[PDB]
């Protein structure tokens, strides 16, 4: 997260470290949405141009956590995946849309002040809040900088949806119904962006009308990190709701 | 659900020091 | 820079 700030204690308990077992880093972010299926974006687990294709062996997650690097004792926990489940029609081949995965956990977590999960909107919460202008937060352990560095804890950062026709406008990669982009103009000058490690992470809005946090969008891709003229592309979780629950219902 | 309520925000009914800036973003 | 993970985790 670039020009983020420190989160704060509990801020965003449904936040998941998706975790490489050797060598030790983090591989993205993810966010816990009941009590054993974590959501995340499918390119954070699969992207065969740079031969990445992780299996359930090879990672874990880790839910409570504030600190990057340390191990939170009695405060995070740490799950084994049963089984990764990537949407059959993303397509890494030209632009990740449908950028969206399911791992479903060994064992149930436990809630706790520190775990929690997100709400997912319906058709109405996402016809309500994803209005360009509206703000939503962003939130992960990536870098700070484009280049340089890495953070000590969490950080946090809100950004306003942005028009359709400026989103596109923004980049020569083709824009579909599944993504929404998200980020302060240059004309505004209020900064802020995901980054690399940020991948997978959840793009939250809080509704006014229940006062509950939904999972509007996932951190996809974009070009470089808090660059002028350029925006922060999120998956649309409502639209591929059908096939979450598809999974969810299924498994 | 409780879904979405965070048990040091939410549920004690704290907010956190930048969600404001969210609300007055919807409308 | 990763602190160790207790090892039943891995
Ligand atoms: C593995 C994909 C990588 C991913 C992804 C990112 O943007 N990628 C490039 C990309 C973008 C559009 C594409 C594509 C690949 O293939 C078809 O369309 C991601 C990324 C995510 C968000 C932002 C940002 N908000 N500025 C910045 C970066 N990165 C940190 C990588 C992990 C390298």
């Amino acid at each position: 997260i670039v020009e983020g700030s420190d989160a704060e204690i509990g801020m965003s308990p449904w936040q998941v470290m998706l975790f490489r077992k050797s060598p030790q880093e983090l591989l993205c972010g993810a966010s816990l949405i009941s009590d054993r299926w974590v959501l995340t974006a499918a390119h954070c687990l699969l992207y065969p141009p740079w031969d990445k294709n992780f299996t359930e062996n090879d990672l874990l997650v880790r839910i409570g956590k504030h600190s990057r690097t340390r191990y939170e004792r009695n405060i995070e926990k740490i799950s084994m995946l049963e089984k990764i489940y990537i949407h059959p029609r993303y397509n890494w081949r030209e632009n990740l849309d449908r950028d969206i995965a399911l791992m479903k956990l060994k064992k149930p977590v436990a809630f706790s002040d520190y775990i929690h999960p997100v709400c997912l909107p319906d058709r109405e919460t996402a016809a309500s809040l994803l209005q360009a202008g509206y703000k939503g937060r962003v939130t992960g352990w990536g870098n700070l900088k484009e280049t340089w560095g890495q953070p000590s804890v969490l950080q946090v950062v809100n950004l306003p949806i942005v028009e359709r026709p400026v989103c596109k406008d923004s980049t020569r990669i083709r824009i579909t119904d599944n993504m929404f982009c998200a980020g302060y103009k240059p004309d505004e000058g209020k900064r802020g962006d995901a980054c690399e490690g940020d991948s997978g992470g959840p793009f939250v809005m809080k509704s006014p009308f229940n006062n509950r946090w939904y999972q509007m969008g996932i951190v996809s891709w974009g070009e470089g990190c808090d660059r002028d003229g350029k925006y922060g592309f999120y998956t649309h979780v409502f639209r591929l709701k059908k096939w979450i629950q598809k999974v969810i219902d299924q498994f | 659900a409780d879904c979405g309520l965070r048990p040091l925000f939410e549920k004690k009914s704290l907010e956190d020091k930048t969600e404001r800036e969210l609300l007055e973003s919807y409308i | 820079d990763f602190e160790e993970i207790p090892e039943e985790y891995l």
